[PDB]
């Protein structure tokens, strides 16, 4: 390149960030998904549809592990996800190299959000177009955080991204409670998944992973369809 | 709508769009060509016609079937510049794989590298996004044949048989009704279907010279290009 | 016009108007002409003065014993590329211990000017460089341009109203092979006197003469030894 | 308008009006054509003398990259010179690292990539040149390549460049080309390039002629032009 | 080129133009009329205008290269008393990037310029001065060159 | 350690001992001195171990990629050119006695010598290694121009036999290879 | 209204340096005279407030013991060129044991007369008159922001530089004398200025072959005003 370095993101005369505000829109236009943390671990479920019957399903994957006890999913545009995925892959590694121990979850939300925020303030590059969800049973109590294009993050007992995240938001507020178990939380998660899903909901129409205190794990289409009984 | 320079650079629209890349997809359409790829039970085949409007224009210097490795074939669309420049990238990181890890690169992995590279072409706002398309095939151990499609947008996905060029919708329409009806796929099954879908979309009944056929099969993993003799053998083969 | 601002911008007709402007920059400078015999090369330049008490700006400048060049247009690029030239001559002068043949030197000049003609934020060089000297095979006369189009001419003229100046060249070009220095120089200077008003030609304060000969190192004359050359001339008719 | 400015912005339909302009910019130059017989390659170029304008023989567009490698430039001149320097440098690197003559394919491909580099950024524009690539071998034979401003490059048995291009290539295909000797083809092209540019447009032009191949022993050199002078005696008998 | 155009303007223009297309080519052709059109910029037009039968032949006009300039000046220098020492080739090579109109205009101004001093014939210097007037010289102090 | 290379009409023939030592200890009985760079190009290495191995890997890298771009078979002279480049480039840090060989379609069997200096040269037959100084007399009078392939096999067999016998550094077992237009034939012997 | 700072005019001269020459017109005026006897120099101080100390403002500045300086325009910008001017000359002596000639110096200064850019700033905004005796007698040169370097016999620049050069041409001849050129200069000074000439408005600088230094203590100024 040449070294222009000048940031393309400035404050509005009103005092707003037009680019971040727009990127949040494309984030909202992404695929819906939700996760829950109930007293034993966390469950993550997405809204994965193949636009044609010629696609492969065992090729592309959404619920993605980072460490043996740390799972992550997203809502936005697919391609930008994988970059920051790999970045977090390395970033979790250097901690383990330094201290010889699995990095705590909150540290990852710290460093990743730092990378994204700095990347927002940097020059000549649009911010990302995906929000993220992270879960992990670090030291018994699992954790479930959310990032955003603005680099911010929170700690959610359970929430959902994608389309109609406010409708499924309220649905989570009502059907949800203080405490549950993993299977029940799966049941309600698929409940809100069918809340906006298409007609037929099969093992491939979605995909789900979980964190346990025994570590992070992904769910296979076998137990997916097996759990499809007692729908919603 | 247009706001600021969303019409000019890689930024977001008020609707959350970006006009450049979607300008780029139809930028492949100026190539005036349509490609076809199919995976079989133990084989996968590529095929695509060519246009030789000149007698002075050589024949062997027109091929788009590009041998990447001894077990990796690929085909291109869009513009020849971006295609060829894509080529040395593919070959280059392909060899870098062998140097770093010893064994052979997975065809899916290489698609990962290419899509990731193409990611920045859209990501930075000071670089043209290389408006061409990518197609790969190759045999996998414990996995059989595989086919993938790399895009200027920077994403990919597996298939079972897929076409590209200018007639995406039509060829996909033909293939969907063609394959899903419990089709057992032999070698000449997949091949004959390959010639037939194209010759139906274009309504050609081509001479065996114009089209090109790449092939890989799990009896000789070497990526192989077809000779017009055998190609004619299959042509008359489907010619009842 | 909006596409007529920067060098990187092409034209819808396919003509980067910047270089076209730089060509205009050369037309403003004073006039000067070069040529060569079968065995000699001579170029004369016209001087100008800002005011009466101010001296006349010099045009010819020595570079190497067998390399002489004129100037036209700006001056910053003049001294810059000139410094590049003096550098380059002594370069191979130090490496091979031999003079630089004119041709590939000139090509080095064009290659030098090529880059800022294409990269962003880089103006061309406004200059009308005329070159004369010997290689191993006789004199040579090369002219330059902002477009960097070195021309192996026999005699040229650049600057203000060099249009008519060129005209006198062809009708005596056949004479431009057999005459030696004495009448040759006055052959050349006869062509400058038409590029002026009809009331002042050469009054020993506005002319310089650079020469290169076989046993003659490149020499420059200005207003005092030119006087002997200034004699033996017919006035302008009317 | 509003989009043709940068070299890094796609049109709303999917092309680049920069390269669009630059191509026809090369189209406005005089004609330079090339051909290849069974045992060599011949280059021909028409040059234009304006009134006097130079000592004849100046600024010939028939360049020479390697001892066996010939150029045929057209369009803009200086950028063509830069390109020739790039090629000479390149072949020097190849000889340096590997110690033998560079294949015409690899050379043209590398140069093509380097051309493609100047079509992806706003910092630089594309080139305003095009040209030919002539080579001959005892182990390879006659090979002739062609390069556009965009970056496409491949082979021919013959090709033309300049204003009179399509009309030029018309009678070009009229000739037999397989069995012809390049010595005959010399006087041959002379008729081609002498049935083109006329009066009420330009002026007395110029006919330069490069010639490489078997008889040249692989070495590239200009034709002996005044020698044997059959282009003109053969390039005139077309009075009727 | 029509588009999503709002309340006024186009909302009758394309109606009339469409009447032009249909009345020109297509329904009930004729051979007893020939159509010549001329414009400046081509990019605004529609395809149906330039299809292949509404407008058959396309003729571009490049400006005078050299001899067209010199000869055009020689053409408007037909009705003026000319001193027969004048090179139209010099005139052409010094007249750069002009048109037929401007080349006419210089020949126009030269006669009045000579009329300033009341001369009868002309001079090359006359044409030069007319060139200067046609070129719209700005200012002075451009003297730190050379 | 001892390396043996000879070309014949149909192709070329290579061989070497398998013995790998350190100081005065047999670090390894049997070892692959030969190296399959390309399907028709082998190299026998000598001197340092890690040097020869790493250099072999890199040269396999550049040659492999470059051949893929070539879309044609590589040239033995080219491959030796690479080793000349690296070895001469880093002559201050390497101890290699690399000898390159292989059949070529354009030129049949070829043998090139690459001593520790960094020079390159073609020969009718080249030998290298520590014990290689013990067999010049036998190899000279023993050699006869225009032998057959199997004649080459017995020739080299007796050669490395004598070298392994007399040298305390060389030994182990005899590895042999033969390359022609057809393919590659390898084998291990004794006696 | 934002074009390239390194782009030529459509007519072909320049964009910004044309403005740079324009900026010198608003500066204070100054006059120099090169006599066979020596070189004299004068400038007006353009005092504003009585609280303003006069001597803190200066236009005549020495670069070498036999090399004077005269500036007009952006003073602080001129300061850098002054410093480099002293520096490189000192390089010349501490590398050759001889004094760099007047013209030769201004070559060095005018080298970076035009070197603003992006890789590796803007053009400068001051004009300069340089006087100094050398092997070729007293020397007088004049420069500009465009790096155009030239010699003059007696140049005058500043705001009223037009009438300065005009009337000055009416009064100069080749065989002038020192004091004659002095009072002749100051007459132009009073004719061009607006404040009443005194011991504070202006200032001189006189370099001589014998009087090798320029020496203009005050009240010789008054000594000449009373003589005028």
């Amino acid at each position: 390149e040449r070294g222009y370095s000048f940031s393309l993101t400035t404050f509005s005369p009103s005092g707003k960030l037009v680019q971040i505000e727009y990127a949040l829109a494309a984030v909202a236009g992404g695929a819906p998904s939700v996760g829950i943390k109930a007293a034993n671990g966390v469950v993550l479920a997405t809204e994965k549809k193949q636009k044609s019957i010629l696609y492969d399903e065992r090729s592309v994957h959404k619920v993605e592990p980072i460490t043996k006890h740390i799972g992550l999913v997203y809502s936005g545009m697919g391609p930008d996800y994988r970059v920051l995925v790999h970045r977090a892959r390395k970033l979790a590694q250097q901690y383990y190299l330094v201290y010889q121990e699995p990095i705590p979850t909150a540290q990852l939300v710290q460093r990743v959000a730092s990378v994204m925020q700095e990347y927002t303030q940097s020059g000549g590059v649009r911010p990302f177009g995906v929000s993220l969800l992270i879960c992990g049973w670090n030291e018994g109590r699992p954790y479930l955080f959310q990032s955003d294009p603005s680099g911010a993050y929170f700690a959610w007992k359970a929430t959902a991204m994608g389309k109609n995240y406010v409708n499924g938001k309220t649905f989570l507020e009502k059907r949800y409670n203080e405490d549950l178990e993993l299977e029940d939380a799966i049941h309600t998660a698929i409940l809100t998944l069918k809340e906006s899903f298409e007609g037929q909901m099969t093992e491939d129409n979605i995909e789900v992973g979980i964190c346990n205190e025994a570590g992070f794990r992904r769910l296979t289409p076998t137990e997916v369809k097996d759990y499809l009984a007692a729908i919603a | 709508s247009s706001a600021g320079f969303d019409r000019h650079i890689t930024i977001f629209s008020p609707e959350g769009r970006l006009y450049q890349v979607e300008y780029a997809f139809k930028a492949i359409n100026q190539g005036g060509l349509t490609s076809v790829a199919v995976r079989g039970k133990d084989c996968a085949v590529i095929v695509t016609q060519k246009k030789v409007p000149d007698k002075l224009l050589d024949s062997s210097t027109v091929t788009h079937l590009f041998k990447i490795t001894e077990n990796i074939g690929c085909v291109m669309t869009g513009m020849t510049a971006d295609s060829r420049s894509q080529v040395q990238r593919a070959r280059y990181e392909a060899a870098n794989w062998k140097y770093k890890y010893g064994y052979e690169i997975p065809v899916d992995m290489l698609c990962k590298r290419i899509a990731d590279i193409s990611q920045v072409y859209t990501q930075n706002a000071e670089m043209r996004p290389l408006g061409c398309c990518m197609i790969l095939i190759g045999i996998d151990e414990e996995q059989g044949p595989q086919v993938y499609k790399c895009d200027p947008a920077g994403y990919y996905c597996g298939f079972k048989a897929t076409a590209a060029g200018v007639k995406q919708t039509e060829s996909t329409s033909f293939l969907e009704k063609k394959v899903k009806k419990k089709f057992d796929w032999t070698f000449e099954q997949t091949v004959e279907t390959a010639i037939t879908c194209l010759s139906t979309v274009l309504s050609i009944d081509f001479k065996p010279s114009e089209i090109e056929v790449g092939v890989v099969t799990v009896e000789n993993p070497k990526f192989r290009i077809l000779t017009e003799a055998e190609i004619d053998a299959h042509l008359v083969a489907l010619a009842e | 016009n909006q596409y007529d601002n920067d060098v990187t911008v092409w034209s819808p007709q396919g003509r980067i108007h910047q270089i076209e402007y730089a060509m205009e920059a050369v037309k403003q400078g004073s006039a000067t002409v070069g040529l060569k015999s079968k065995t000699h090369a001579v170029l004369v330049a016209l001087k100008r003065a800002q005011s009466e008490l101010a001296a006349h700006q010099k045009k010819i400048l020595h570079v190497d014993n067998h390399i002489g060049i004129s100037i036209a247009g700006l001056t910053a690029d003049a001294r810059l590329l000139c410094n590049f030239m003096r550098q380059e001559c002594l370069d191979s002068r130090f490496v091979f211990d031999r003079p630089l043949p004119v041709s590939r030197l000139v090509s080095l000049i064009g290659s030098k000017t090529q880059i800022p003609t294409q990269r962003y934020g880089r103006r061309p060089y406004g200059v009308g460089l005329l070159i004369a000297g010997y290689d191993d095979m006789g004199p040579h006369i090369f002219q330059t341009c902002p477009s960097a189009n070195y021309f192996d001419c026999r005699a040229m003229s650049i600057g203000a109203r060099s249009q008519s100046a060129r005209t006198y060249l062809e009708r005596h070009m056949s004479e431009f092979m057999e005459c030696n220095l004495n009448e040759l120089v006055k052959h050349g200077l006869r062509a400058l006197r038409e590029t002026l008003p009809a009331e002042q030609d050469l009054t020993t304060k506005n002319v310089s003469i650079g020469i290169v000969g076989k046993d003659l190192e490149f020499t420059i004359y200005d207003d005092d030894d030119v006087s002997p050359f200034l004699e033996g001339l017919e006035e302008r008719p009317q | 308008t509003g989009y043709d400015l940068s070299a890094s912005t796609f049109s709303p339909d999917g092309r680049v009006f920069q390269v669009e302009y630059a191509m026809k910019a090369v189209e406005n130059s005089s004609t330079a054509i090339g051909i290849r017989c069974k045992d060599g390659v011949v280059f021909g170029v028409e040059k234009l003398v304006l009134s006097k304008l130079y000592e004849e023989g100046s600024n010939k567009r028939l360049f020479n990259v390697d001892r066996h490698v010939g150029m045929a430039v057209a369009g803009l001149l200086a950028d063509a010179r830069s390109l020739a320097d790039i090629a000479r440098e390149e072949a020097s690197n190849f000889r340096s690292n590997f110690g033998y003559n560079i294949p015409l394919k690899h050379l043209a491909d590398r140069v093509a990539m380097y051309v493609h580099a100047y079509t992806l950024y706003s910092a630089v524009r594309p080139f305003g040149c095009s040209f030919m690539l002539g080579s001959y071998s005892v182990n390879d034979g006659a090979q002739l390549y062609m390069i556009d401003p965009s970056g496409v490059s491949y082979g021919y048995w013959g090709c033309a460049i300049g204003k009179a291009r399509q009309a030029a290539k018309t009678e070009i295909e009229k000739l037999q080309m397989k069995e012809m000797t390049c010595r005959d083809i010399v006087k041959e092209v002379a008729k081609i390039i002498y049935i083109v540019h006329d009066e009420v447009k330009d002026k007395a032009f110029e006919l330069e002629l490069s010639w490489v191949g078997e008889l040249t022993n692989g070495r590239h050199e200009i034709v002996p032009k005044d020698i044997r002078e059959e282009a003109e005696k053969y390039a005139k008998e077309s009075l009727k | 080129k029509r588009f999503d155009s709002e309340k006024a303007g186009d909302r009758e223009v394309q109606r009339t133009m469409l009447e032009l297309l249909n009345q020109l080519d297509g329904f009930q052709p004729n051979t007893q009329v020939k159509v010549i059109a001329a414009t400046n910029r081509v990019d605004i037009l529609d395809p149906a205008l330039l299809r292949s039968g509404r407008l058959d032949r396309k003729i571009e006009f490049p400006m005078p290269n050299e001899e067209a300039r010199a000869r055009i000046m020689q053409i408007h220098s037909r009705k003026m008393n000319v001193s027969p020492d004048v090179n139209y080739e010099e005139l052409a090579r010094c007249t750069d990037d002009f048109n037929g109109a401007q080349c006419k205009a210089v020949c126009v101004e030269a006669g009045m310029i000579a009329l300033r001093r009341g001369a009868t014939e002309l001079t090359h210097e006359d044409y030069m001065e007319g060139i200067l007037e046609v070129q719209a010289k700005k200012k002075a102090n451009l003297q730190y060159y050379a | 350690t001892t390396i043996m290379a000879v070309q014949f009409d149909g192709g070329v023939v290579l061989g070497a001992d398998s013995r790998t030592t350190t100081g005065s200890y047999i670090a390894n009985r049997v070892t692959d001195k030969l190296t399959p760079i390309h399907d028709r190009i082998f190299c026998c290495r000598s001197g340092s171990a890690a040097d020869t191995q790493a250099v072999a890997d890199a040269v396999t890298y550049q040659l492999g990629f470059h051949s893929i771009e070539l879309n044609e078979p590589p040239l033995v002279h080219t491959a030796a050119s690479l080793f000349k480049e690296m070895c001469y480039r880093y002559r201050e840090d390497l101890m290699a006695g690399i000898i390159i060989a292989g059949w070529d379609p354009q030129e049949g069997g070829q043998v090139y010598s690459v001593p520790m200096g960094g020079m390159m040269v073609r020969q009718s037959f080249a030998i290298g290694g520590s014990g290689s100084s013990y067999i010049y007399g036998y190899v000279d009078a023993t050699y006869r121009e225009g032998m057959t392939k199997e004649e080459c096999l017995q020739f080299t067999a007796n050669a490395l036999a004598l070298a392994m016998e007399r040298d305390g550094s060389s030994g182990g077992v005899i590895r042999l290879a033969a390359i022609a237009e057809s393919g590659v034939e390898r084998q291990v012997l004794l006696g | 209204y934002d074009r390239g700072v390194n782009t030529f005019s459509p007519e072909g001269r320049l964009f910004q340096v044309e403005y740079a020459i324009e900026a010198i017109k608003l500066g204070s005026t100054a006059i120099g005279i090169q006599t066979s006897e020596g070189v004299c120099l004068a400038v007006e101080k353009r005092i504003t407030s009585p609280l303003m100390e006069p001597s803190s403002i200066e236009k005549i500045v020495e670069i070498d013991a036999h090399i004077g300086c005269a500036m007009s325009g952006l003073i602080a910008d001129a300061k850098t060129l002054i410093d480099k001017a002293r520096v490189e000359t000192q390089n010349h002596w501490f590398t050759y044991n001889e004094t760099m000639t007047v013209e030769s110096v201004t070559q060095a200064v005018s080298n970076l007369a035009l070197q603003f850019g992006e890789e590796d700033s803007r053009p400068f905004g001051v004009a300069l008159l340089f006087g100094g005796v050398d092997e070729k007698g007293p020397q007088l040169f004049h420069m500009d922001p465009s790096g155009t370097f030239v010699q003059c016999d007696a140049r005058a620049i500043g705001s009223a530089s037009e009438g300065a050069q005009s009337s000055l041409q009416e009064v100069y001849h080749k065989s002038m004398t020192l004091k004659e050129a002095i009072k002749s200069s100051l007459i132009i000074l009073k004719q061009v200025m607006e404040e009443k000439l005194n011991a504070t408005n202006i200032e001189l600088a006189t370099v001589q072959p014998g009087q090798n230094f320029h020496m203009f203590t005050k009240e010789e100024l008054e000594e000449v005003i009373k003589d005028i």
